[PDB]
C-alpha cells in the first residue's frame, strides 16, 4: 500500500428513530382522560 | 371581545343602588379600560375587583382563566431548566477567527511540523498566520510543548499544536480546552 | 449494546475488511459478533455496500461499515445515522504490487496534496450533499407554538361559543320584555340603540 | 411609589358612598398602611381587598404583579432542586 489518503473506522449504520412531535393538545397529557372527566364531573357535581 | 359582549349583554347592566331599586340607575362596570384590567389581572394570577355577571361574560372569564392556567403552569415547568448560566463563548472558534485578530498572540513550537506547515502553506487564511508569526518570531514561537502550555496559562495566548497532545492536556487541566476542529491530518510514524 | 441482543440482525459486506476484522479479532465483545455472523452467514452478510444500506431501510438491521461511506449516506438520507464511535482506525491507501517504483512516488504525491488541502477540497466536493437537517441538539426545549398550540385553539373556540350565548342572552331578553312593552323584532332594535350609546344611561 | 402616585393622581380620589353624595365625601383609601398591604398582599400571591382604580396606579399594580409572578415562579422551580438533595458522592466508586 501507499500511505493513506483518507482515515477510516468501522462503525454501525442504523435508522434514526422517529421524533414524534408533542402535538398541540400536549398539555392534556399529565392527567388521564378519565380524570379530566372526573374533575369535570366534580365541578358539575360539587356546584350542584 | 369581553368589552363588546359586556356592552351587548342585557344582563350586565346592573344597578349598584343597594337600598331599594327604583329606576334609572344601571350601568356596566366594564369600561374598555376595565376589560384590560380583567385580562391582565387574570393573567397575572392575582385576580381583580371585577367579576363578571351574565353568563356570556362568564364564559369569556371561564375560558381566559383556563388559558392563563396553562400558560403560567407551562412557564413554571421549563423555568427550572433555563435558570442555568452559560459561560462566555470564546472570541475564537476556528482558524478564521484566530487569524483575523491581534488581541490574542499565537504561535507554535519552533522547528516543528506546525511551524513548517504554515511556512509552506498557500491557504490565504494560513498564510496570514505565518505573516503574523514571522514578524514577532522571538515572542510567539516557544521552544517546546511545555513552554507553549504554560504561556496559555500565564498569559493571553492561543497555542498551535497537535491534536493528540491536546487530548492529554485537556484531560489534566479542566480550565483549558481545544478550540475548533482539526486543521490538517497527519500521523506519528516510526522513522527509519 | 449491539453484541448483547438478538432483536436486530447485523452483518457487513462479505469479502471485505470488516468481515476480515471480526474473523481475526480476539476482543471478547467482537468475537461474539463473529460468533453471531458466522452462523447465519447467508442472511446477514450482504454482497455490497448498496445492499447493506437498503436492508437497513427495508428491515430491522444494523450494518457494519466504514466511517467515510457513512459520511456520504447520512448527508443524503436524514432518517438513518451513525451509531456509536469508531471501532478501529484504518486508511484507504493506493495499492501497488509487491515491490514497485510507484509506491514511493505516490507517497510523495499524497503528502503533497494534503498540505495543499486538495485532499480536503475533494472530500468536501463529494461528501457534502443535501446538508441533511441535522438534529434536535438536546438542550433546554423552549416552548414554541408546536407544543402549546391548543390553548389558543380552545381560547378561540371559547370566544366563538361565548358570542352565541350573548345573542342567546339578547334574544331571551328581547322575547321577555316584548310580552307587554313593544313588539318582537322592533324591541330588539330598540335595545340596539341602548347598546350603541357611547355613554352611561339608565 | 404607589402612595406617591395615589395622592398625585386625581382619579383615585373617589367617594365610597354608594347612595347619592350630593356634595363631597371624596376619599383616597390608599394610606401608607394600605399601600404596603397591596405590596405584601401581591407578593404572597393572596391579593388584597384593595384594587387600583386610576390608570396611574394600574401600571404600578400591573408591573408589581408581573414582578411577583417571576419571583414566586423562580422560587418554586429552584426549590425542587434543593429539596431533592443530591446525595454524598465521594469521588471514588470502583478500582477505575
Ligand atoms: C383543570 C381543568 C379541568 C376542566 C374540566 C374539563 C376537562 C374535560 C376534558 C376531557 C378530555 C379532553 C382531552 C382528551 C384526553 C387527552 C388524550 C388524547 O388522546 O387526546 C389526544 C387527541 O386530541 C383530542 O382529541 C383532545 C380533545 C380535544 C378537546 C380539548 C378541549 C379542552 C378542554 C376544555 C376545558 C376548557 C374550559 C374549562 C372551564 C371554563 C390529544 O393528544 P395529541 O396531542 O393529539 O397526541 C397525538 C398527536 N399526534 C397525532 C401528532 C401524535
Ligand atoms: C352529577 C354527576 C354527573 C351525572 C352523570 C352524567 C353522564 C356523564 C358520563 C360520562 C361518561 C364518560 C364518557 C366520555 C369518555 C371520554 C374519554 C375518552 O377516551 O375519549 C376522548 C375524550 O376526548 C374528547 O374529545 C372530549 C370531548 C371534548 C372536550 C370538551 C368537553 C368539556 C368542554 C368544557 C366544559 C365546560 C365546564 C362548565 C362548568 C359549569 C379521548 O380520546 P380521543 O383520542 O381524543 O378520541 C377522539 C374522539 N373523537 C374522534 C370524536 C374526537
Ligand atoms: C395598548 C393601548 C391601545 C389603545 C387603547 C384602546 C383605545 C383607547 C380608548 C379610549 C376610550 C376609552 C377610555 C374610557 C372612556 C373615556 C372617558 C373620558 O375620556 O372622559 C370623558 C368622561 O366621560 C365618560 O367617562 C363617558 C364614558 C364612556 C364609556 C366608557 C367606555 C366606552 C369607550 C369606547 C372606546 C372605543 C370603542 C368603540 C366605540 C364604542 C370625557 O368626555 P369627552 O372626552 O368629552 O368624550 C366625549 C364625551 N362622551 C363620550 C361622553 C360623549
Ligand atoms: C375569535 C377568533 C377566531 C379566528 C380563529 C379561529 C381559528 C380556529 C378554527 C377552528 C376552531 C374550532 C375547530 C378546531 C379545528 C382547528 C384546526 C386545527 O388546527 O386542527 C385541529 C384538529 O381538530 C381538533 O383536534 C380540535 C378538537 C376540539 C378542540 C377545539 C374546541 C374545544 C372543545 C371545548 C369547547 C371550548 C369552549 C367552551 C369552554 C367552556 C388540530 O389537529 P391538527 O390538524 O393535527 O393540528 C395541525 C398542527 N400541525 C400542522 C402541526 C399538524
Ligand atoms: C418605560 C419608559 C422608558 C424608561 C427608559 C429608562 C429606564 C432605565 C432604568 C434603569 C435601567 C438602567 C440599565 C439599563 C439601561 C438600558 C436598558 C436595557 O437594558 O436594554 C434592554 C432592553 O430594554 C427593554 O426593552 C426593556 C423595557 C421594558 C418595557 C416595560 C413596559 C411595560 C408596560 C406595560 C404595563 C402594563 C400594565 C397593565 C395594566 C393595564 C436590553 O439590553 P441588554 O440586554 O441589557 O444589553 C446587554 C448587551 N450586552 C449583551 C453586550 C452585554
Ligand atoms: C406569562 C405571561 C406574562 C406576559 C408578559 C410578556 C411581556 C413581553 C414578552 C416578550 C417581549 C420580548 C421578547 C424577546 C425576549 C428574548 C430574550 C432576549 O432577547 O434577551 C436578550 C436581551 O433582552 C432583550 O433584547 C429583550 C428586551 C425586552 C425585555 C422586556 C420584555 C418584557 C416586557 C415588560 C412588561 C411585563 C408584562 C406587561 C404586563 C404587566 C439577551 O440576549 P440573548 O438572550 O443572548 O439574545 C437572544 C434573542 N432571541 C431569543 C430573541 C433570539
Ligand atoms: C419510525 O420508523 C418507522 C417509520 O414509520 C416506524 O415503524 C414502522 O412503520 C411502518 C409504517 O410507517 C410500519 O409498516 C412498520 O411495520 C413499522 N415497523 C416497526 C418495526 O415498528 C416507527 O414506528 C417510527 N417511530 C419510531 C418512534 O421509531
Ligand atoms: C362528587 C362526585 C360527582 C364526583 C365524581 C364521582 C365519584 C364519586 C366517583 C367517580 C369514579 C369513582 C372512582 C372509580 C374507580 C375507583 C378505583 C377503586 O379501586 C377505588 C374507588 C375509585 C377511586 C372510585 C372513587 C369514586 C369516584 C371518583
Ligand atoms: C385566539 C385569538 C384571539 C388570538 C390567537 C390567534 C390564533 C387563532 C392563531 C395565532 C397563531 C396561530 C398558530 C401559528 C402556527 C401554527 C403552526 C401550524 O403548523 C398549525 C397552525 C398553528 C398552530 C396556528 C394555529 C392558530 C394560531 C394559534
Ligand atoms: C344558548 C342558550 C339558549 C342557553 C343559555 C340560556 C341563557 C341565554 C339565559 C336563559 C335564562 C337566563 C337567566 C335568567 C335570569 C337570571 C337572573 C338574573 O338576576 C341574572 C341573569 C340570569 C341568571 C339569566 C342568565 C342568562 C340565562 C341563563
Ligand atoms: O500524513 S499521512 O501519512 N498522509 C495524509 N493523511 C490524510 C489525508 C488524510 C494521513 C491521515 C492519517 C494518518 F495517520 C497519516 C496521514
Ligand atoms: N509534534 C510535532 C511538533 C509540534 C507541533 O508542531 O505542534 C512534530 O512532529 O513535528
Ligand atoms: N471498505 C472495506 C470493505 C467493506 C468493509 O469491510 O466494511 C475494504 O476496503 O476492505
Amino acid at each position: 500500500f501507499s500511505k493513506p489518503f483518507m482515515t477510516l473506522g468501522i462503525s454501525i449504520l442504523y435508522r434514526k428513530p422517529n421524533g414524534t412531535n408533542p402535538g398541540v393538545f400536549s398539555f392534556l397529557n399529565p392527567l388521564s382522560p378519565d380524570i379530566w372527566m372526573y374533575v369535570l364531573l366534580a365541578c358539575l357535581g360539587v356546584s350542584c | 371581545v369581553l368589552f363588546v359582549i359586556a356592552r351587548f349583554s342585557p344582563y350586565e347592566w346592573y344597578n349598584p343602588h343597594p337600598c331599594n331599586p327604583d329606576s334609572d340607575v344601571v350601568e356596566n362596570n366594564f369600561t374598555l379600560l376595565n376589560s384590560f384590567w380583567f385580562g391582565v389581572g387574570a393573567l397575572m394570577q392575582q385576580g381583580s375587583e371585577l367579576m363578571p355577571k351574565a353568563l356570556s361574560t362568564r364564559i369569556v372569564g371561564g375560558i381566559w382563566w383556563f388559558f392563563t392556567l396553562i400558560i403560567i403552569s407551562s412557564y413554571t415547568a421549563n423555568l427550572a431548566a433555563f435558570l442555568t448560566v452559560e459561560r462566555m463563548e470564546s472570541p475564537i472558534d476556528s482558524a478564521d477567527d484566530l487569524a483575523k485578530q491581534t488581541k490574542i498572540e499565537y504561535g507554535a513550537v519552533e522547528d516543528g511540523a506546525t511551524m513548517t506547515f504554515f511556512k509552506k502553506s498557500k491557504i490565504s487564511t494560513y498564510d496570514k498566520m505565518w505573516a503574523f508569526m514571522s514578524s514577532r518570531r522571538q515572542s510567539v514561537l516557544v521552544k517546546s510543548n511545555e513552554e507553549g502550555i504554560q504561556r496559555v496559562l500565564t498569559s493571553d495566548y492561543a497555542f498551535l499544536m497537535e491534536s493528540t497532545t491536546i487530548e492529554f492536556v485537556t484531560q489534566r487541566n479542566c480550565n483549558l480546552t481545544q478550540i475548533g476542529g482539526l486543521i490538517d491530518s497527519k500521523g506519528y510514524g516510526v522513522g527509519t | 449494546d449491539l453484541a448483547k441482543q438478538t432483536k436486530i440482525e447485523y452483518g457487513a459486506v462479505e469479502d471485505g475488511a470488516t468481515m476480515t476484522f471480526f474473523k481475526k479479532s480476539k476482543i471478547s465483545t467482537y468475537d461474539k459478533m463473529w460468533a453471531f455472523m458466522s452462523s447465519r452467514r447467508q442472511s446477514v452478510l450482504v454482497k455490497s455496500n448498496e445492499e447493506g444500506i437498503q436492508r437497513v431501510l427495508t428491515s430491522d438491521y444494523a450494518f457494519l461499515m466504514e466511517s467515510t461511506t457513512i459520511e456520504f449516506v447520512t448527508q443524503r438520507n436524514c432518517n438513518l445515522t451513525q451509531i456509536g464511535g469508531l471501532i478501529d482506525s484504518k486508511g484507504y491507501g493506493v495499492g501497488t504490487p509487491m515491490g514497485s517504483p510507484y509506491r514511493d512516488k505516490i507517497t510523495i504525491a499524497i503528502l503533497q496534496l494534503q498540505e495543499e488541502g486538495k485532499l480536503h477540497m475533494m472530500k468536501e466536493k463529494w461528501w457534502r450533499g443535501n446538508g441533511c437537517p441535522e438534529e434536535e441538539s438536546k438542550e433546554a426545549s423552549a416552548l414554541g407554538v408546536q407544543n402549546i398550540g391548543g390553548i389558543f385553539i380552545v381560547l378561540a373556540a371559547g370566544l366563538v361559543l361565548s358570542v352565541f350565548v350573548a345573542v342567546g342572552e339578547f334574544l331571551y331578553k328581547s322575547k321577555k320584555n316584548a310580552q307587554l312593552e313593544k313588539r318582537s323584532f322592533c324591541s330588539a332594535m330598540v335595545e340596539e340603540l341602548r347598546m350603541s350609546l357611547k355613554c352611561q344611561r339608565r
